[PDB]
């Protein structure tokens, strides 16, 4: 296979290379995957990747003169579950119209981005699980209500570790259904509001490792089944195992926290087929329990 | 399984002379073994191993000038101990292709 | 030693006589070397170590319920594609 400049192989596009200044019109629309690593691209066009009805993976790294992502680009495209925004330093915004309806959505990554704020996604509605991988984007510092809601009618999971977070309002979560959240690697951020978790399913695994945050919320926590905690310092005081029923599993940073846990506590029929909380740190040396 | 400590070639690139320099040194590189799940639980182990360095070690090596500028020095890492293990986010850049450890600007082995 | 190709193979766990549960489990490659200066360009977080990677998964599938009522996936094809749970 062979294109005016893009590499092909087996309806496999990768646009490299300083070379590469505009998404060719020439691209076929036969194309599965789609490519674009090292391009002098200033811009990603109005609906670029529109017409694409068998494409299924979108590429878009390493590319320092890229500023915005247009509104309707991510639209008309039934078969793609995969989109990957890679090390684009200088890009900065995202139109809220760029995500479209994809439906067969599963993996959403945007990585070493200089994007101010989080993608709009209550247009995406995929009917697959889908995996919204967002990090060391510094410059996103603030999760706003109904942030998720609309992104998938099936459960989601939310990996929101390592950028600039320092503000999660609440009902950010609303009509989402949680299935892990992490919020990890974010250390300016210092609380979460009580109504974080309003109107949203879980989440059964959460990760507040190497953070600010002082306590957990009263409610929204019935779910919860693995807590990392990580370098967690200014936690200290923990809810009741009255609120945390479902936690089976937790990785803390006082061994005070773990001894709480332990004393206290089928199924027809390495796997887990279906005892206590697996917590972490357990010392004896120093105890004081 | 098959994750070993293997000899590789990098490019050390000089922007302003306009060329970069092959330095054949020590990298991780083989197979790990995977499973996709076939019962998708919230709280079950969706865990993936690859390839990569289990300890490093960083060596500076000094780069030609060429006119106007002078030969500097560059700093790059080692690998010391490969295993199949977790992808350290926090130094290492965890995707599926990168430009390759020998790419260069200006030109190819 | 060696490391067998990411293929189809019986789930020891949902599988039952007549209605297995097939699973893509097997090897692919994966590999890192250090960053290229071009590359450290483009990244506003810098990351001095590269890693290149693929895993084992399924290419298609059918949903099914098994064992009274468990809703599993029964692989037709594999492939190794992107990893989505190898970074820490
Ligand atoms: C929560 O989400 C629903 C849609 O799922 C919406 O109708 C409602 O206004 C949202 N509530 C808040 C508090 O924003
Ligand atoms: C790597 O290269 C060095 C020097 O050429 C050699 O001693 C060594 O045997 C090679 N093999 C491995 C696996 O490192
Ligand atoms: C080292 O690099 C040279 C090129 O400079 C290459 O030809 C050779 O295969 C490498 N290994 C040894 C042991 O020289
Ligand atoms: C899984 O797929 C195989 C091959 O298509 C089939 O024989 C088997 O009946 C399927 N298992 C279930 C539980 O449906
Ligand atoms: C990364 O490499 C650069 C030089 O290439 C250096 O400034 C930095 O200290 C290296 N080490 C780490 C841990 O980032």
């Amino acid at each position: 296979c062979h294109h005016r400049i893009c590499h092909c192989s087996n309806r496999v596009f990768l646009c490299q290379e300083s070379k590469v200044t505009e998404i060719p019109s020439d691209l076929p629309r036969n194309a599965i995957e789609l490519r674009f690593v090292l391009t002098k691209l200033r811009v990603i066009q109005k609906g670029a990747f529109s017409g694409f009805g068998d494409l299924e993976k979108i590429e878009i790294s390493q590319n320092d003169v890229l500023e915005v992502i247009e509104a309707d680009v991510f639209s008309n495209l039934p078969k793609l579950h995969e989109i990957r925004i890679e090390k684009a330093n200088n890009l900065l915004y995202i139109n809220p119209e760029a995500f479209q309806n994809l439906p067969n959505l599963q993996y959403l990554l945007i990585s070493n981005t200089g994007i101010k704020h989080l993608p709009d996604v209550h247009k995406i509605h995929s009917l697959q699980k889908v995996l919204l991988d967002i990090q060391d984007n510094i410059n996103i510092h603030t999760i706003e209500r109904n942030s998720f809601v609309g992104l998938s009618f099936e459960s989601v999971i939310l990996w929101l570790n390592k950028n600039g977070i320092q503000e999660i309002h609440n009902s950010a979560f609303n009509g989402t259904q949680l299935d892990e959240l992490n919020l990890s690697d974010n250390n300016n951020l210092e609380e979460l509001p009580n109504d974080v978790f309003h109107g949203a399913s879980g989440p059964v695994i959460l990760d507040i490792s190497r953070t600010r945050i002082h306590s957990l919320p009263s409610y929204g926590l019935e779910n919860l089944k693995k807590l990392r905690a990580r370098s967690t310092y200014n936690l200290k005081k923990l809810p009741t195992l009255e609120k945390l029923v479902a936690l089976m599993e937790a990785s803390l940073t006082y061994p005070s926290h773990c001894c709480a846990f332990a004393n206290w506590r089928i199924c027809n029929k390495d796997y887990d087929l279906c005892v206590d909380v697996t917590c972490s740190p357990k010392p004896d040396a120093f105890n004081p329990c | 399984n098959s994750c070993e400590l293997t000899n590789i070639t990098i490019a050390i690139e000089k922007e302003e002379c306009r060329f970069c320099i092959s330095i054949n040194t020590t990298w991780c590189a083989g197979y790990c073994y995977t499973r996709d799940l076939v019962y998708k639980d919230p709280a079950r182990p969706k865990i993936q191993k690859t390839c990569t360095f289990k300890e490093l070690v960083y060596e500076t090596v000094r780069v030609p000038g060429c006119a106007h500028h002078a030969d500097s020095l560059y700093t790059y890492p080692v690998a010391t101990q490969c295993h199949c293990g977790k992808c350290d986010s926090d130094s290492t850049d965890c995707t599926v292709r990168g430009l390759g450890p020998s790419y260069c600007s200006f030109g190819e082995m | 030693q060696d490391c067998p190709e990411c293929t189809l193979q019986e789930n020891p766990l949902f599988s039952q006589p007549g209605a297995p549960i097939l699973q893509c489990m097997g090897c692919c490659f994966s590999r890192a070397y250090p960053t290229p200066l071009r590359s450290k360009k483009t990244m506003l977080v810098q990351k001095n170590v590269t890693s290149e990677s693929t895993c084992c998964v399924a290419k298609s599938y059918n949903r099914v319920t098994v064992m009274g009522g468990f809703k599993v996936e029964n692989h037709t094809a594999c492939h190794c594609s992107t990893c989505y749970y190898h970074k820490s």
